[PDB]
């Protein structure tokens, strides 16, 4: 996307979102990141929405194929699951590469740095979902390390109701439950996050209250499923 | 369980 | 897909459908067609489902972008609508190319020949939806000619409740209403199709009755919207 | 109006 203006890439990413063309949206946002400038809050959201939709479709397909393969146990189901898996890994590697070149290193404000480190944790988590064996171990540790650094910053620099802090805690709790085989840690983190947010709601405007309580309900939904 | 949906923004 | 066995392509098309990977499904079915053998009834359905889902997503995106462009009247919305339009045209050209090389010419039985000529009408109709001017005229005539040949065969060779005959009539009626500016022809064709199917339902088994009445309800739904 | 959906088979 080297020949397209940064502003045009951003505009087209917004159009692609409206048109539900998430692969295009991700390509436009990759082009925008590669212009080398930092991303604004809204631009970070466009980047994240684009890739979350792309990798979300790949994950759903991988789970369908992996289930068929497990029930079967010719080479075709395994071959096709492997094809989808390689594609998924390629998208995760692309996102991680953007974060490493050079979004995280230039992100100094807590809102940007936490956002990108949460993304890093999430895309290593998606890699861990399809990994096996010792490869799984290092990938799991990479996700954990990213989430932990984000958590440390968020607790020092953001109020307990901040939506990014809440979503980070939600996703790290899912990591503990689904990836790290630590359901007690998952439940403890979700509980403590919910309770500390509750106690801070009194400080919020109507609009912020709506955002924070929406995410707190997701924490509660997981707690209900886990307990 | 459920991570943040994050597919609309 | 030249190095993959025909049977493996078909198997993977079925897996791609289950995984909702319609671009993959279409590529597998294109590979299967290019093996050069005729397609069975089920294989024809896989081909059609794959491309209808691909082009259906493109059409929906094109309509979103075209609406934004019309409300606006920088170059970005037009450029991006044009990009989606070119992609859509490319998929339609690919399907039409498979039909012309050499599915239609080898299709002798009414069920196969009508099926492929209906597809030809449909993909020219999708080209007509995005065409302008005199290009629109020849594309419209190509769709009409394909649908008409399919209609002529279907009326001679298939009972009025046959699902392919019914779906052909349904889609040709949509062509008349939405493309050819012939709403009266659309309504007449839908009515006559519905009534002649009604009168033939007594010949059908329970399972065939269910299929035929489902499509007849689609004809009725259009008649209700058009009258 | 509506053509045959034809997106499942
Ligand atoms: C990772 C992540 C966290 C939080 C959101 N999110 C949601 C679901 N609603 C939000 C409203 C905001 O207004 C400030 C900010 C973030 C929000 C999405 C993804
Ligand atoms: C173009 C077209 C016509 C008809 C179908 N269709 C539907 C919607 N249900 C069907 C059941 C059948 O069993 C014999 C055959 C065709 C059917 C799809 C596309
Ligand atoms: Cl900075
Ligand atoms: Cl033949």
């Amino acid at each position: 996307m080297g020949s397209m203006e940064r502003a045009s890439l951003i505009q087209k990413a917004k159009l692609a979102e409206q048109a539900e063309r998430y692969e295009d949206m991700a390509a436009f946002m990759k082009g925008a990141v590669e212009k080398g400038e930092e991303l604004s809050c809204e631009e970070r959201n466009l980047l994240s929405v684009a890739y979350k939709n792309v990798v979300g479709g790949q994950r759903a397909a991988w789970r369908v194929l992996s289930s068929i393969e497990q029930k079967s146990n010719g080479p075709e189901v395994r071959e096709y699951r492997e094809k989808v898996e390689t594609e998924l890994q390629g998208v995760c590697d692309t996102v991680l590469g953007l974060l490493d070149s050079h979004l995280i290193k230039e992100a100094g404000d807590a809102e940007s740095r936490v956002f990108y480190l949460k993304m890093k944790g999430d895309y290593y988590r998606y890699l861990a979902e399809v990994a096996t064996g010792d490869d799984k171990k290092r990938i799991i540790d990479s996700a954990r390390s990213a989430y932990q650094e984000a958590m440390d910053i968020s607790k020092k620099e953001m109020p307990p109701t901040n939506p990014i802090r809440l979503g980070l805690a939600l996703n790290f709790s899912v990591f503990h439950y689904e990836i790290a085989n630590s359901p007690e840690e998952a439940i403890s983190l979700a509980k403590t996050t919910f309770d500390e947010a509750m106690a801070d709601l009194h400080t919020l405007s109507e609009d912020s209250y709506k955002d924070s309580t929406l995410i707190m309900q997701l924490l509660r939904d997981n707690l209900t499923l886990w307990t | 369980a459920g991570s943040i949906p994050g597919r609309r923004s």
